[PDB]
């Protein structure tokens, strides 16, 4: 069927000769690493990328007098001076559409899985409004992320930017995989853009992915220490613009930035060799722009535009734990609360290494059911005043007995929040867990058979009793006779393990 | 891409080079923004020495440049 | 109008635009670049000439995004500052840096319209009254009094609470004023404004069955915005506000968040425009940016503009240049500290550091001011001897001095309370503590009646009849 | 466009406009054009180690010899005043946009396989004349046997816009496959 | 015919060469400058075009010295990047940035020659084998894993022991390396340069004769080469290796000291260069000069490229740039710390700084990993009390306090080890310790059975038993 094929090709042909229009062409001026100058050219827009002699991409950023600053989409090496290179006409555009569930994919929407093109018909820009004031709704509905601590404590919502910030080895990449690995049963589409990252670690992490079952439903817009600049700069808005297509389209969606600081920096490595005028610490004075414009994307759409959602949980790397550095104080201004994870309570055991002191979530109870905010509401208050009485009660030498019992159930509190890799909790177990835990009843038990007793009395009530779990399921609230049926199972559950 | 060069200046010594005249006299506006305003001309003019905008505007001769007093 | 301009650079929001020789528009005027949609249709981005750079040239910020907009584009010179619709079409609306309606809704009645830059009321204009007000918060009202008719701030990084606390001061304050509140929003969330807004139509303020009946008007100058609108939503505000107060000769209240985004925008711009950066980073023309805000945002004899403005801290460094401007401006000042956020005592205000301008004797009573010397006093003491104590231990202290510990714990729980609108925080319900209730409840818990109750009685609470009764209810547990 | 250049020669251009001697300034651009290629020329007008004096010694004599309007032999001693004359090649360059831009005799490229006819000729120049708009329509005329077979006209202030149909469809018809 | 051009400007390493209107070359060619040094003709004197600045000339690097270059030289352009013999010819052999055998033996054979600039591996042709791998080193196997197939950081300041610390595992792996290593020196001591090439000779890992069987090929660029150079010599090293990988088919090792004067010359190149500085002085394109280097390490489908890079951190700022970026780039760290190098804690690995990403149970197994994070605990807990015992002394903790600190001063303490190749310094004969001692001694550290011994038992020592023994000869000499 090769000249079938073919046949329809040459019919293509003869009505595919030549096309007339106007192209606006320049010369080429100065070319060194990445940025070229650009003679002409002076009916180009703002952002229209051009094509050059080799067939490289650019995009027309500065608009000079004279010139045409223009950052390269990859390298400058086969670019000739003084060959010309045409304008396109178009603006960032990306094709999107359903097949890219599952293709890790680079900046420029190109499959570097090798698993074929993507059936993209329909294109988005890559830089969008962000949705108005009345083209969103409050944030509602609970995102999971599996973790006893973050869905408790400093919840996050389908609609909500939620930082995750730490210093190295501290768990962030496993906290937003965790998260990403939570959504099997949800039904949100997963995002996950690498800026900057070694391709071995993205390649362990799509492994991992393809081996758990997180590709049916996941996304990996990746491009490593090696790409260009631009690239590693257009990679969270292509990460963005390839969420915000399904966002439109009624589909709640989770996008993740691992990590920003790498985008942040090839921006500024790309305004350096503009020649723009260095700021603070050689980073230029709109990086904050640059951020929030990325960040204020992500909304819960009104009843109007469909109720979609777009949940982003970028990370960022503190170094040796400055959050004064002007990237993660951007960073936690922009996004709706953050998540601070300390190598201290990492080496203290104290794993995910959540401080949750320092940590916030701007959707509070908004971002839970009724029945983990009955068990947990007012948990964050008191389990920061109890680590205070905690951290003051070491200078005092006896304590009167309603402090040492508060003490007491403050360090309960601080092992149930010990949570493995790769282990989420459901909302079910959450709220049992935060129930016996805070309803006093691990005051006896100590400190090392608390998290034995837990995962013992969760098998249990699996095993025994499914009306308790069909009812935090379909009713959503911790009622009165789910609370009778959890008593019961506790106090079996405790004689059980006494006697064993 | 310089400064006092303004492609009208250029213009008026164009017309009037034949030898380099006092224009004290006189002194126009070349640049103007935030607070400053580049002036031509004021030749003899002091540090220091009030200079009065037409429309009301009282400046100050802070730094005498080569053909331009901020 | 008639004299077109020609675009010739375009780095960001930063431009550059030619003009015939002679007809070059002024310094602060308005340019319409006639732009181009992406269907071809035109889409006109508005500008504000900043500098006359010579050679028929100018600078000007766009106040809109500068993508798509090709070089030798027609501009326009309107002959005009930015001018935004004011009056009686503002209230119920949300609007733009520009004054456009953008919550959807039928198009403001132009007639009324008055330029964003304009000067300040001159030293003959000055109201000089001095009066504190209540506003509901036991630390406020006690520590820092608010004046009526003047300038208040709300320091802090980010998280620490001064978004939530300015909310609980719209919520107290807004429906008991008896005129027009206005809220300019300068580089704040999305979601912020739309929670906010979702909450003055349930809470009926709007009362949206009848514009033209609110009593609120909103600019939002979000954080997605170029820095034009981040640098004029807050003077676009203000203009609305100075109408009101001109010739509507009523109090206003004028909350801004965030204050600190307007100077955020001014220094982005700067360095672009052609001006050398000054310290850590920010333009040389900061204070007198700050300036052109502040004193702009005065109480005058006609109206009263009450201004609750909230001033971001960058790594809650107060050495930062613009909370250390904004300072000299703000009469009463309060400082959110993370210490105190994190600690779980909320709202966070570090009172050794709020200091107000009204906490005088004769302005306040002489026994609001010693109760309040007296908890300063105690909670200073307490700060100076808090790591002696940490390095020595707590016994080898003498009575007076564990004394005072023990009260100043309480103290700093007892400034603690429930806010309505941080119901969803806390998981209580909000408590409205008035001056008296306060000024007993600190009175007893200096003077040591209560010198046996729990401090974990003391947090959380509104009046000091709940503390009692939180000791009962803890005594009580400890019992069973 | 912001240089120096541009701006000397823009003013000079506004000099001779208003005095009407557009053309008889041309002419004398184009002469001294040819003047400065002569590189000792140049060089000598150049380098500041020449007294100032004895440059605008020689200047005069260039100019007696030679015959310049009499505001252009101001200039170049303009020029040798305020020392721009490391730019004097570059505003003998931009002198000619100027004037194409104060006359509207805008200046379209056409190249094609070989030469072409007067009346091809006029035909460019009408669609040149009536895409832009520009008073008068000056063709230059380049060969370009890179192509296979066709023309290729550019146009503009600076030679940016461009049509041309000879490889561009073998391009595009080989692209349309290959995709 | 190659294209030549004439020079313009020498500003040190920096070289503006003039090159005829039409042809120019492109962006990393190499440029032979001809060269007229004192008697005859210098051809040696190699470039790279970094940039194109108009006007028919391009900007150049100059990969030797740069002075007597006068203007007006004739310069080739030879069309193809620099290319650096590869293969079976470079094995026993001293090269150079240039590729040229200072080995002060034959010639080396031009059959197979490699580019030194040539893109990443793809991202289908990399692998997700996770692979432990012991090295003998107490405090490197348990508490931070090496990954084979991975690169590692040896980060630390000067003075502190990186040079000892990767002799020692070049002793421990490279001898026994059924492989083909590769050892690239970009900017260290040409007195090490020789010690090692020294002990390779001896050691019979060069050969004298029969040069064709080494399994180690030699690229240095030292200290005081031009930063041309020591930007360049990084880039042979990695070619010769990953032609190795992707040739032969074999697992390479690389053992890289110290990338971070392949920084330092990258900031000296482009401040001559004249681009706009990043943070404090380095360059702004750190972070894609840094990536460019790193992402060709990685292993691939065919074999498998094991480096392990020093890292020198400046005036011991694990803050700046280099460190900042580097830090990222690499598998496991191992940060060494100054100030257990000045208490004797030999090496000087901090052990809580220094965090692996293989450590973890499913590679290390449960046992591993559990004594890992116990001890992790306990050093965490002493580090924490350490402010308070600074000031007040020990006497002032808790039982459980003390105990802890106890037990504390014992396990980092019994991190320690003597090695091989710092046996000249310290006289002791240096043990090899691996992984089946090391978790069984940690196991009883942690368990106290040991509680009556001093703390000086377990200094220097490699086995738990040696510990004991030395114990009891501190029981012998009453
Ligand atoms: N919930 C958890 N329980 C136990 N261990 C964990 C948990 N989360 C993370 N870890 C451990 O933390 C280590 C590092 O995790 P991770 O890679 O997420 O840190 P990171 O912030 O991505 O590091 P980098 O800064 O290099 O990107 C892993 O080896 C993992 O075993
Ligand atoms: N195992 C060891 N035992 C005793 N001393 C050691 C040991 N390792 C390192 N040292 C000390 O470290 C010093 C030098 O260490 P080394 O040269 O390995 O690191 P470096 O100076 O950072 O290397 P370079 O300067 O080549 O980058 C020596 O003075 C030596 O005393
Ligand atoms: C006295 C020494 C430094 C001579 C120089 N040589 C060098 O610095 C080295 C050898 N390099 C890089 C050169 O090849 C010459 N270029 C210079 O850097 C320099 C640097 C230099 C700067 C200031 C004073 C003297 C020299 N050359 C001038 C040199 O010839
Ligand atoms: N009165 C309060 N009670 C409890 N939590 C509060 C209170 N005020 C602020 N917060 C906490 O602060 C977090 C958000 O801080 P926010 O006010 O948004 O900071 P900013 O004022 O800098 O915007 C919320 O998640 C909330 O938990």
């Amino acid at each position: 069927r090769a000249d079938e094929i073919s046949k329809i090709i040459r019919e293509r042909i003869e009505g595919y000769n030549r096309e007339v229009k106007v192209v606006n062409t320049g010369t080429v001026l100065q070319v060194g690493d990445g940025i070229a100058r650009i003679h002409g050219l002076d009916e180009v827009m703002a952002g229209e990328l051009v094509e050059f002699e080799e067939g490289t991409i650019g995009i027309a950023l500065n608009l000079e007098s004279n010139n045409v600053g223009v950052v390269l989409m990859g390298d400058g090496l086969m670019i000739q001076e003084g060959s010309s290179v045409k304008a396109t006409g178009r603006i960032a555009q990306i094709p999107v559409s359903e097949a890219y569930l599952g293709r890790v994919i680079n900046a420029l929407a190109k499959p570097i899985d090798g698993r074929g093109e993507i059936t993209a018909s329909e294109s988005r820009l890559i830089e969008s409004p962000a949705p108005g004031i009345m083209s969103r709704r409050s944030v509602y509905e609970p995102l999971q992320t599996g973790l006893i601590a973050i869905d408790a404590m400093i919840p996050v919502g389908r609609g909500q930017r939620e930082l995750i910030i730490g210093d190295r080895q501290t768990g962030k990449t496993a906290v937003a995989t965790d998260t990403i690995l939570n959504q099997q049963g949800q039904n949100v589409i997963c995002v996950y853009v690498a800026i900057g990252q070694k391709a071995s670690s993205v390649a362990q992490v799509v492994t991992n992915f393809q081996e758990r079952g997180a590709m049916e439903y996941t996304i990996v817009v990746a491009e490593t220490a090696d790409s260009p600049a631009t690239l590693q700069y257009l990679a969270p808005y292509t990460g963005a613009a390839l969420a915000e297509y399904f966002m439109y389209r009624e589909r709640h969606t989770l996008i993740i930035y691992d990590d920003l600081s790498k985008q942040a920096q090839a921006y500024r490595q790309m305004s350096l060799l503009l020649r723009r005028p260095p700021g603070r610490e050689a980073y230029p004075g709109d990086v904050f722009y640059l951020h929030s414009r990325l960040l204020e994307r992500a909304a819960k759409l009104s009843s109007l535009l469909g109720e979609g959602s777009m949940t982003a949980l970028p990370i960022v790397e503190t170094q040796a734990g400055d959050v004064s550095a002007y990237i993660p104080t951007n960073v936690i201004s922009i996004t709706d609360g953050q998540i601070f994870l300390s190598a201290d309570l990492f080496n203290a055991g104290i794993r995910p290494a959540i401080n949750v002191g320092i940590s916030v979530s701007r959707v509070g109870s908004a971002a839970q059911i009724k029945a983990m905010k009955k068990v947990a509401g007012k948990l964050k208050l008191e389990l920061a005043q109890f680590a205070e009485l905690e951290a003051f009660a070491q200078f005092a030498s006896d304590l009167d007995k309603a402090t040492q019992n508060q003490l007491a159930r403050g360090q309960r509190l601080r092992e149930l929040l010990k949570q493995p890799q790769s282990a989420p909790l459901t909302v079910e177990e959450q709220v049992m867990t935060i129930y016996t835990g805070t309803n006093g009843y691990l005051d006896s038990l100590e400190l090392d058979q608390v998290r034995k007793y837990l995962v013992e009395l969760r098998t249990y009530v699996k095993t025994n009793k499914p009306e308790f779990q069909e009812i935090i399921s379909s009713t959503k609230t911790f009622t009165e006779e789910a609370e009778a049926l959890l008593k019961e199972a506790i106090q079996e559950q405790m004689e059980r393990f006494l006697l064993q | 891409i310089r400064a006092d060069e303004i492609s009208k200046i250029i213009r008026e010594r164009i017309e009037g080079y034949n030898r380099e005249v006092k224009v004290v006299n006189t002194g126009t506006v070349l640049q103007v923004g935030d607070g400053i305003a580049r002036i031509h001309g004021l030749d003899e003019v002091m540090a220091g020495e009030l200079v009065e905008f037409e429309e009301g505007t009282i400046g100050i001769a802070l730094n005498l440049e080569s053909n331009n007093v901020g | 109008k008639k004299n077109l301009g020609r675009i010739a650079q375009i780095i960001g929001p930063v431009l550059d635009v030619a003009f015939p020789p002679g007809k070059m528009p002024n310094i602060y005027n308005a340019l319409i670049v006639k732009g181009r949609d992406t269907a071809g249709q035109p889409m006109n981005v508005t500008c504000e000439v900043q500098q006359l750079l010579g050679n028929n040239r100018v600078r000007a910020v766009a106040m809109s995004a500068t993508d798509g907009l090709t070089r030798g584009m027609e501009v326009i010179d309107t002959g005009a500052p930015l001018s935004v619709p004011v009056g009686g079409a503002t209230l119920g609306r949300i609007f733009n840096v520009l004054g456009e309606p953008v919550d959807n809704l039928g198009p403001v009645d132009t007639r009324t319209t008055s330029p964003i830059h304009r000067s300040a009321p001159a030293f003959t204009q000055l109201d000089t009254k001095l009066s504190i007000f209540e506003t509901g918060i036991k630390v406020v009202d006690l520590l820092a009094p608010y004046r009526r008719g003047g300038k208040i701030g709300l320091f802090g990084g980010a998280g620490v609470g001064k978004t939530v606390l300015i909310m609980e001061l719209i919520n107290n304050i807004a429906k008991a004023h008896g005129g027009v509140s206005v809220f300019g929003g300068v580089g704040e969330r999305t979601r912020e404004g739309n929670d906010l807004y979702m909450e003055m139509k349930e809470s009926g303020v709007i009362n949206e069955q009848n514009i033209a009946e609110s009593k609120v008007a909103l600019v939002y100058g979000q954080m997605n915005e170029p820095p034009g609108a981040r640098m004029r939503v807050g003077l676009t505000a203000l203009t609305m506000a100075e109408y009101f107060r001109d010739v509507n000769e009523q109090d206003v209240l004028l909350f801004i968040d965030n204050i600190f985004r307007f100077v955020q925008a001014g220094s982005e711009v700067s360095a672009l425009l052609g001006r050398m950066p000054s310290a850590v980073g920010y333009q040389p023309t900061l204070s007198t940016e700050m300036g052109s805000l502040q004193e702009r945002i005065t109480s005058t004899k006609e109206g009263s503009i009450t201004s609750i403005q909230a001033v971001y801290v960058p790594a809650d460094d107060l050495t930062d240049p613009a909370p250390a401007t904004t300072f000299a401006h703000l009469d009463a000042t309060t400082v959110l500290s993370r210490g105190l956020a994190a600690k779980g005592i909320y709202p966070a205000v570090d009172p050794l550091d709020s200091t107000s301008t009204m906490l005088q004797p004769r302005i306040v009573g002489e026994e609001h001011y010693e109760i309040a010397q007296r908890v300063k006093e105690t909670l200073q003491r307490y700060k100076e001897l808090q790591d002696i104590i940490a390095i020595l231990g707590l016994d080898e202290l003498s009575e007076e001095d564990r004394l005072t510990v023990a009260r100043a714990r309480k103290i700093e729980r007892f400034l603690s309370q429930p806010f309505f609108v941080a119901e969803v925080f806390t998981g209580s319900p909000g408590k409205y503590v008035g001056l008296a209730e306060t000024i007993r409840g600190f009175q007893l818990i200096l003077s040591g009646e209560l010198d046996s109750l729990p401090e974990q009685a003391f947090y959380l609470v509104g009046n000091i009849d709940e503390a009692t009764a939180k000791a009962m209810n803890l005594e009580m547990e400890s019992k069973l | 466009v912001d240089s120096t250049a541009s701006r000397y020669a823009s003013a000079l251009a506004d000099v001779a406009d208003v005095t009407g001697t557009l053309e008889a300034t041309n002419s004398d651009v184009e002469k001294l054009i040819r003047i400065f290629s002569e590189e000792p020329v140049y060089y000598f007008f150049a380098n500041p180690v020449i007294s100032i004096d004895n440059k605008r010694s020689v200047l005069d004599e260039i100019i007696t010899t030679s015959g310049l309007q009499p505001h252009t032999a101001n200039f170049i001693n303009i020029l040798i005043d305020s020392e721009r004359i490391n730019l004097v090649k570059e505003i003998l360059n931009e002198f000619e946009d100027v004037f194409n831009k104060i006359t509207g005799t805008e200046v379209a490229v056409v190249t094609s396989v070989v030469k072409l006819e007067n009346d091809h000729l006029a035909q460019i120049a009408k669609g040149v004349q009536k895409i832009t708009g520009a008073k008068n329509v000056r063709i230059k005329t380049v060969i370009d046997p890179s192509l296979v077979a066709g023309f290729t006209i550019r146009y503009g202030n600076e030679g940016s816009k461009l049509v041309d149909m000879s490889v561009k469809k073998q391009l595009e018809e080989i692209a349309a496959q290959l995709e």
